[PDB]
């Protein structure tokens, strides 16, 4: 996260870490969505472009964190991972359309203040809150300047952005599946994801029933904090049929 | 998950974190 | 900089 604050004890229970066995690296960011699934960005598992293309047995999956590089003892929880899931449709040569992926936890992890599931958005609820103007919170241990690592989970709220003004600020084909977010260059207030902070969660507080829900996943972004460009994040109600599916199906 | 998106330090305790105020303030 | 060692539990 650059231009963004120290997050609060407990302010992401859902927030998980994608942590790399060997060499034991930060990955990427993920999000609990049950006692058994997180859901994460695609281009994090594959990405052939990039030589990536890991499997179940090649990382661990960390919940509960806070501090970036402390194994925080009795609070953190680290699992293991049963199948990874990627999106039948992932078009990863071209614009990352449907940079979704689930992962199955080998056991259930037991819920505690720290840890805790953030809810999938209903056709209402995403209706009403997805409206360019809203702001949305996004999360992680990423880079904090593009070009240098937090201590601890970093926090960042931005509003949506205008479909017609997120088009006009790249050359990449943006499809319905994709939805960017950030300040514009005159607000004068910045922020944005970066390095090590995709996968993420962008979630948005419901003003009808008080709870959190994800409304996107931090996908991609051409440089970090950049005047006149935003970052681009997964559509996630749009693909959540595919969510229910596998999640019923396996 | 039946409570989902209710965070055990925060909504569970009628507690506000420090900058949800901003989220709930665009919401028009 | 680095990470902390994890428990050797989970890397097997
Ligand atoms: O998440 C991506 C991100 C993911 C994918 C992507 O691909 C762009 C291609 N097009 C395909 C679809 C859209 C654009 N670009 C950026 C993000 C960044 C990033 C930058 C460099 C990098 O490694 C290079 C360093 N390398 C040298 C060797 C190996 C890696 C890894 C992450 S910066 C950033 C800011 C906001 C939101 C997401 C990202
Ligand atoms: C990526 O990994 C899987 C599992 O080993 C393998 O089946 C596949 O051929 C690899 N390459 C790609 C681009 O899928
Ligand atoms: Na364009
Ligand atoms: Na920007």
């Amino acid at each position: 996260i650059v231009e963004g604050s120290d997050a609060e004890i407990g302010m992401s229970p859902w927030q998980v870490m994608l942590f790399r066995k060997s060499p034991q690296e930060l990955l990427c960011g993920a999000s609990l969505i049950s006692d058994r699934w997180v859901l994460t960005a695609a281009h994090c598992l594959l990405y052939p472009p990039w030589d990536k293309n890991f499997t179940e047995n090649d990382l661990l999956v960390r919940i509960g964190k806070h501090s970036r590089t402390r194994y925080e003892r009795n609070i953190e929880k680290i699992s293991m991972l049963e199948k990874i899931y990627i999106h039948p449709r992932y078009n990863w040569r071209e614009n990352l359309d449907r940079d979704i992926a689930l992962m199955k936890l080998k056991k259930p992890v037991a819920f505690s203040d720290y840890i805790h599931p953030v809810c999938l958005p209903d056709r209402e609820t995403a209706a009403s809150l997805l409206q360019a103007g809203y702001k949305g919170r996004v999360t992680g241990w990423g880079n904090l300047k593009e070009t240098g690592q937090p201590s601890v989970l970093q926090v960042v709220n931005l509003p949506i952005v205008e479909r017609p003004v997120c088009k006009d600020s790249t050359r990449i084909r943006i499809t319905d599946n994709m939805f960017c977010a950030g300040y514009k260059p005159d607000e004068g207030k910045r922020g944005d994801a970066c390095e090590g902070d995709s996968g993420g969660p962008f979630v948005m507080k419901s003003p009808f029933n008080n709870r959190w829900y994800q409304m996107g996943i931090v996908s991609w972004g051409e440089g970090c904090d950049r005047d006149g460009k935003y970052g681009f994040y997964t559509h996630v109600f749009r693909l959540k049929k595919w969510i229910q599916k596998v999640i019923d199906q396996f | 998950e039946a409570d989902c998106g209710l965070r055990p330090l925060f909504e569970k305790k009628s507690l506000e974190d420090k900058t949800e105020r901003e989220l709930l303030e665009s919401y028009i | 900089g680095d990470f902390e060692e994890i428990p050797e539990e989970y890397l097997q």
